[PDB]
């Protein structure tokens, strides 16, 4: 039962955080580097 | 009757084995790409 | 190794050596194993009847030893057509 | 390749699993960055 | 002729070919048939037989 309060601050915080991120960073990880007029991603050994 | 086990798994491959080796055949296990082509050739060599 | 001198040649579009013969292993087969080093080891006797063969009639085109360990023993000598990775190509042939 | 005289010469390595994409690799017998080999390195990887 | 023989339609997707991978070009026969060579004529197969 105490820790009632903390959980609902960290909702609370995960919200303002899910909504400032959501006004910043909202559609632009779209974009990556494809070969040459083909649908394949360009990437190195070990890089995701 | 040649048998193959084919693909990373932990099913039991006794049965085959023995279906391999009871009919006068062999038994071959394919784990990756790398192996099939020296795997889907070597039958020739009980057939001679 | 062996240094060939490679001569060019008529009923072979390339250029060939009539002393010895060439050796094929195929890429993903690792040279220098005791399997492919005892094959090298005793398919050399080849050589002499491959020249004699050649001398008795020569209008023969390649004559080939296919091993069961993947090596290709042929006459004459010529470099293959495909080498492993000077280029970005590579080889997939097994004479098997 | 199970064995460090295996581990010789160069294998296939196939991009998005396609069979028909292939590159060279040389083969070479890696030893694991984080091993139990003597007490110091299982110290090591214990600790991390 | 030199070329090999030829099956179905070929169709390619260049949308998934990496530029740097050397596929395979072929490794089948030139096995063409006597009455593939010729035009087929219902003697033609009595004499081929
Ligand atoms: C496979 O390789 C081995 C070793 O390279 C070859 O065996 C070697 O054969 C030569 C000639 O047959 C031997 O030379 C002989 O030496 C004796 C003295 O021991 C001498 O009396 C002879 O007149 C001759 O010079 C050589 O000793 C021998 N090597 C060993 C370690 O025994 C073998 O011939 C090769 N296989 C084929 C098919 O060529």
């Amino acid at each position: 039962l105490p820790l009632f309060h903390i959980a609902l601050l960290v909702l609370f915080m995960v919200i303002i955080y899910a909504i400032i991120g959501l006004e910043l960073f909202k559609g632009k990880m779209h974009k990556t580097c494809y070969y040459i007029g083909t649908d394949i991603v360009a990437t190195v050994e070990n890089e995701k | 009757v040649f048998t193959f086990s084919v693909g990373q798994h932990n099913y039991d491959r006794g049965p085959i084995q023995w279906m391999a080796c009871e009919n006068k055949g062999y038994y071959y296990e394919i784990p990756s790409i790398g192996a099939i082509r020296i795997n889907t050739q070597e039958y020739l060599d009980v057939l001679g | 190794r062996i240094k060939p001198v490679f001569i060019d040649d008529a009923n072979f579009r390339r250029q060939v050596s009539y002393q010895h013969a060439a050796v094929h292993i195929p890429t993903d087969i690792y040279e220098g194993s005791t399997i492919v080093l005892n094959e090298l080891n005793w398919t050399s006797a080849l050589d002499d009847v491959f020249k004699k063969n050649r001398e008795e009639d020569p209008s023969l085109l390649w004559q080939v030893f296919g091993s069961a360990t993947g090596l290709a023993r042929y006459y004459p000598a010529s470099p293959w057509v495909d080498n492993s990775r000077t280029p970005n190509k590579i080889d997939l042939y097994d004479v098997r | 390749k199970m064995t460090e005289e295996e581990c010789r010469g160069y294998y296939y390595v196939y991009k998005d699993g396609d069979p028909t994409q292939m590159e060279l690799r040389p083969r070479q017998w890696i030893h694991n960055d984080f091993h139990f080999d003597n007490v110091l390195s299982a110290m090591m990887s214990l600790f991390t | 002729q030199p070329k090999p023989i030829g099956v179905g339609i070929p169709t390619i997707n260049l949308r998934k070919r990496r530029p740097n991978v050397q596929n395979p070009k072929s490794q089948e026969p030139v096995t063409l048939d006597f009455l593939d060579a010729e035009l087929e004529n219902d003697i033609k197969v009595e004499i081929r037989n």
